[PDB]
């Protein structure tokens, strides 16, 4: 009947074992399981994720153990959340993690147990530091066909992540299901250390540990100067004489100013001396 | 601005429709009849010259580029003692 947009709110907690359970699954694909709570139609969360033994026959619906769901809720029990299980996510290292033959098989039977089981892929290789990446979808009902069949209300959430719209076969599977939006809920505390424990173990370990002298600029002159004259004939080969050859062509780049900041490393590494010492 | 993240912000879309107009009406309950000329042409009045004709309170429309071209009526027994410039209610004396 009535049918809202989901947002997704992950815990920063639950995107380690995203990325972590996937790397250890690397290439071959695993199977996870997303555990979370929900508030509302419009809104869901995940509070966790853990990490599911990886198939090294492939990704089948029997690679879930229940007994080692029954056994983990009890051991949440003593730990201090017991949450609800929610939904399943599994990774996609060796391609552009679309859910495959196998995943909309366990999908009609996941979404049998939890009501959503929000469908969520992950993939190492996109990129590396400054992308999301990752993947979700959600199955929109086949049997629905005779109704309405574009959900949902509160649109360009979805409209907005159907940019980039992925190519093809991605956007191909846009036939019986629909994305979902992932946004972060403030674990800042946390990604403030998180920032914070990377840059200072990155700032020469104490600040202090890292703070070929005249030969490094004998073999700097030769980028200072035997480059020159490489990047100086080009204002030469701009005298045509004039004018039968092609323009323009800017050769200014990128030489002049990899030597300016050349200089600007053996500066303030030379003042070291000032500095450090007095 | 964002009605993409709730419907209803398309719906609530309804506070920016206000009504506003200028009316020529001369005091209390009674309506005068007055008539003066306008120098825009129907072009402007078209929603799909010599000399006007509006009201006369209903009111008429006017446009505020042309509140400036348009003169009170020497002819009428009905005449403004406000100068009249721009718009909005302005009060009309009987001579
Ligand atoms: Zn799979």
């Amino acid at each position: 009947a009535v049918d809202t947009a989901e947002q997704v709110y992950i815990s920063s907690l639950a995107l380690l074992k995203m990325l972590k359970h996937g790397r250890a699954g690397v290439p071959m694909e695993v199977m996870g399981l997303m555990l979370g709570e929900f508030v509302d139609d419009y809104t869901v969360r995940v509070i966790d994720v853990f990490a599911m033994p990886q198939s090294g026959t492939g990704v089948s619906v029997e690679a879930v153990d229940p007994v080692f769901q029954a056994k983990m809720l009890d051991m949440l029990k003593q730990t201090g959340r017991p949450e609800m299980v929610v939904g399943w996510y599994h990774s996609h290292p060796g391609f552009g993690c679309w859910l495959s033959g196998v995943d909309i098989n366990t999908q009609q039977s996941f979404e049998a147990l939890s009501e959503r089981a929000v469908a969520v892929v992950v993939d190492p290789i996109q990129s590396v530091k400054g992308k999301v990446v990752i993947d979700a979808f959600r199955l929109i009902n086949a049997n629905m066909m005779v109704l309405g069949h574009e959900p949902r209300q509160t649109t360009s959430n979805l409209g907005h992540l159907n940019k980039p719209s992925i190519q093809a076969l991605i956007h191909g599977l846009n036939r019986h299901y629909y994305s979902i939006t992932i946004n972060y809920r403030k674990n800042e505390l946390e990604q403030k250390m998180l920032l914070n424990l990377h840059k200072k173990s990155w700032m020469e370990g104490l600040t202090l540990q890292d703070y070929v002298v005249k030969e490094m600029l004998e073999l700097a002159k030769n980028y200072n100067k035997a480059v020159e004259e490489e990047d100086k004939m080009t204002p030469e080969q701009l005298a045509i004489k004039n004018v039968g050859k092609q323009d323009p062509k800017r050769h200014l780049e990128e030489h002049v100013d990899v030597l300016m900041t050349s200089n600007i490393v053996q500066c303030l590494a030379a003042m070291l001396d000032t500095v450090v010492f007095k | 601005t964002q009605f993409w993240f709730w419907f209803p912000l398309s719906h609530f879309l309804s506070l920016a429709y206000t009504p506003t107009c200028v009316i020529g009406l001369n005091k209390d309950l009674k309506m005068p009849k007055v008539q003066y000329k306008s120098n825009c042409k129907p072009s402007t009045f078209a929603y799909p010259t010599a000399k006007a004709k509006k009201k006369e309170k209903n009111p008429a429309r006017v446009m505020p580029a042309q509140l400036k071209v348009l003169t009170m009526p020497e002819t009428c027994r009905y005449q403004p003692f406000k100068p009249l410039s721009i718009g909005g209610i302005i009060i009309l004396k009987d001579t």
